């Protein structure tokens, strides 16, 4: 099982979904959670460490989704620490470039409970967790 | 299909509209649920959307124009459900 | 407003009607 | 004032009865024309009541009252001793189909039967019904003309079924009449953008569809075009524009359209505007696009009244 | 005196009764500007009196009275025979649209969903739906501009429900108003400082978000930044400016802003500026900076007139 | 203060509405 206590960076420019993230997160037994309204808060907040899990909107102003990610990777300390990638469309070009920048997983808006579980059940089995 | 209320609820996408209804005389609480797909539609048909741009759900919250064409949908279904 | 406001109001309708008629037409 | 404004008038002065009993002999067209008219009355002084009453007086000594009621008249004459109105309207509707634009009318009875096409257009102008079926599609057009060559009449009800469904749908379209969506709609907006914004949504519309941008292209007046417009035109032009605007807005121009300019001006004033465009400094481009947008507006505005042909 | 001011107090001086029937025939804005005018009265001197009931009864004959009640008459007439204000206040909204900042109003429908942005903008202006289309994202800009290439119409009930939102939204925002909390209003308080605290200020602001402290930077006025400003307005600056704090000012100025001022200046009164910059002693900063900002007071009152542009 | 003061008093409150319109317009 995945430790319950692992810290999950939620990143998305809307409030209202960062919350039902945290919620839903809250449900499968996550209650270390913290929210990043867009790329560059999640980065500095990064910079402080102590994070497990990230999940983080694609479109984000200041920053993009690829561009944290590619971010992340390129940082030592953090290129290891896995990344969820939630958008509202699913072009073929963009999924490929998160697969190549080394997305963790990908979640398409709107979504389930079931599938959110799903993708954390099979980023925590990859990672051995 | 029937099934308990939590697996109900774990299939349910979101964001999502839900509507609380009361079916009188009997008691308690009904749901009408609308999907975000359904409601960008019906905007998009009352408001002379083409139809070939489809929006997206970026998961935010409804807009009070958006609000009031859910209003006028549910009146309907209402309607409907009680006729 | 003298007498021609009470004569013109004792016109026939059908009078006023194709004044009306003529007065759109000419715009 | 015009007529519906004195009729309006004219109505509010007479009393909410006697106006009742003038709807009563109106058509409805005319009926919703002058209460959308009455709806939007604020005031009326004191010329535009005794100016209106006076020409009421003499507009019902010009055809001298009289005129009962032709339909009623006729009704009683015929019942006594023994088309009208709907024949009126069946004509008016053939109008109605004429006034239109052909690719309106085109676009409304496109997916009608080839028989019902061809009917419509037989009662039709020439030059209307030439211009409707050159919007339609070969084998359509084609059948549409070999009905008409082999018309063989309608009878009356189903003409006039045919003239109440045209007209219901009319009625439907007044209704909406649709505000303008097309792409001069955005040509007009795209123009009044800046160059940054203007060319970045050009851009995108053509990354979308080519044929789209290349339709909101052809419906706008980015300038630049002047080049492609007559000399007499620019002549016209060049005596509303102010030289210093004209210096200005030119720096930024193409030499193309900078010696079309300098063809239409007076050979003493090329050679001043010569000299100034080539000892005058550099100029911002924020003031050479506002002054290219004020002589856009000036073509506009020659444009509208005529005097310049775009 | 204003026309809000003689309505005031024309219905201050008609009774309680006759102003109560009044306001049954305004609109609710022009009732509620009148009540927040009526509220502030303290005074009605004889002339303020006399002058408004003379200007009121030229008014009534400068329309001569009637207009009976448009709605009730038309109903009336219609009911006995057989939009309106509903489209007067869609054709307001539509102007209310178009007077706003494009800022403000994009910011107000940058939520909305693209099809309700592309239907607001058909219905506006072209200059400010492209001023507003300039201020969103790419994608969503872009697809706002092919959803309005696309426009099939509206139904009339759908826009009125779109109209009644917006103009909820609208007085909402009426009622806040929004005091002016933008960099722009922290700018004319940091123009105020002294340098110490005006600078710490700025540079701590830096520290915590750079791009906010250039954008105060950008919207306010400390002197050192009228080299930038056109050689026409710093000519007519001289001429509100004394020597003496021309002199004063200039002593603290940077080399660039002073050759800027000099070179303004007529030849001698050019020399003389600098024989006393050359022979005057040390000046204190704080009479410098008192100088300055006197100097930065006459160049926003010149701005404010439209005599300078900044 | 004449007699203007009640003869004003006596007109119809539309008047008086289209006078505050008119003159709130021309502000």
């Amino acid at each position: 099982m995945a430790d319950k206590e692992l810290k999950f960076l939620v990143v998305d420019k809307f409030s209202t979904m960062r919350r039902i993230v945290r919620n839903l997160l809250k449900e499968l037994g996550f209650n270390n959670v913290e929210e990043a309204e867009d790329g560059v808060d999640a980065l500095n907040k990064l910079q402080a460490g102590g994070f497990g899990f990230i999940i983080s909107d694609w479109n984000m102003p200041n920053m993009d989704g690829l561009e944290l990610l590619k971010t992340i990777r390129a940082d030592s300390a953090m290129s290891a620490l896995p990344v969820l990638m939630v958008t509202a469309e699913a072009k073929k070009e963009n999924i490929i470039a998160a697969a190549q920048a080394g997305a963790s997983g990908w979640v398409v808006k709107p979504f389930t409970a079931a599938t959110l579980e799903e993708k954390l059940n099979k980023i925590f089995e990859k990672l051995g967790m | 299909r029937i099934q308990p209320y939590h697996e109900f609820a774990r299939n349910l996408p979101v964001p999502t509209n839900l509507n609380l209804i009361h079916l009188k005389p009997l008691r308690g609480t009904g749901l009408v649920v609308f999907s975000p797909s359904l409601v960008f539609i019906a905007v998009d048909n009352l408001f002379g959307g083409d139809g070939r741009f489809p929006t997206k759900v970026e998961g935010r919250e409804f807009t009070h124009t958006e609000q009031r064409v859910i209003n006028r949908m549910l009146k309907l279904a209402l309607e409907g459900y009680s006729d | 407003m003298s007498q021609r406001i009470r004569e013109m109001s004792d016109n026939d309708p059908r009078v006023v009607a194709l004044v009306i008629r003529q007065w759109m037409s000419n715009d | 004032l015009s007529g519906t404004d004195k009729s309006v008038i004219l109505l509010m002065t007479i009393g909410e009865d006697r106006a009742a009993e003038v709807f009563k002999h109106l058509s409805t067209r005319e009926v919703q024309a002058l209460s959308t008219a009455m709806a939007n009355v604020r005031q009326i002084s004191n010329k535009q009541l005794t100016d209106v009453l006076s020409e009421f007086e003499q507009e019902a000594e010009q055809f001298a009252a009289l005129n009962i009621n032709a339909n009623e008249y006729l009704r009683s004459v015929l019942v006594k001793a023994l088309d009208i109105l709907e024949t009126r309207d069946t004509t008016s509707g053939i109008e109605t189909l004429n006034f239109m634009e052909p690719q309106s009318a085109a676009d409304l009875i496109r997916d009608e039967h080839p028989q019902i096409i061809a009917t419509i257009l037989v009662h039709l102008k020439r030059s209307q019904a030439a211009d409707i079926l050159a919007l339609f599609d070969e084998r359509l057009r084609h059948d549409v003309m070999l009905r008409i060559a082999t018309f063989g009449g309608v009878q009356p009800a189903a003409l006039a079924e045919l003239t109440e469904v045209l007209n219901g749908l009319l009625d439907g379209q007044n209704l909406k009449r649709s505000k303008m969506g097309g792409v001069r709609t955005a040509a007009e907006i795209i123009n009044l953008m800046k160059t940054q914004q203007e060319e970045a949504v050009i851009t995108a519309v053509r990354e979308f569809d080519g044929e789209l941008a290349q339709k909101i292209i052809d419906e706008m007046f980015l300038f630049e075009n002047l080049v492609d417009v007559d000399d007499r035109s620019i002549q016209r032009l060049l005596q509303e524009v102010d030289s210093e605007s004209l210096l200005i807005a030119l720096k930024g121009a193409e030499p193309p359209l900078r010696e079309k300019f300098l063809r239409n001006m007076s050979q003493r004033a090329a050679d001043i505007l010569r000299d100034d465009l080539a000892n005058r400094g550099p100029v911002r481009l924020s003031q050479v696009e506002n002054e290219q947008k004020a002589i856009l507006l000036i073509v506009r505005r020659l444009a509208e009244t005529g005097e310049m042909v775009i």
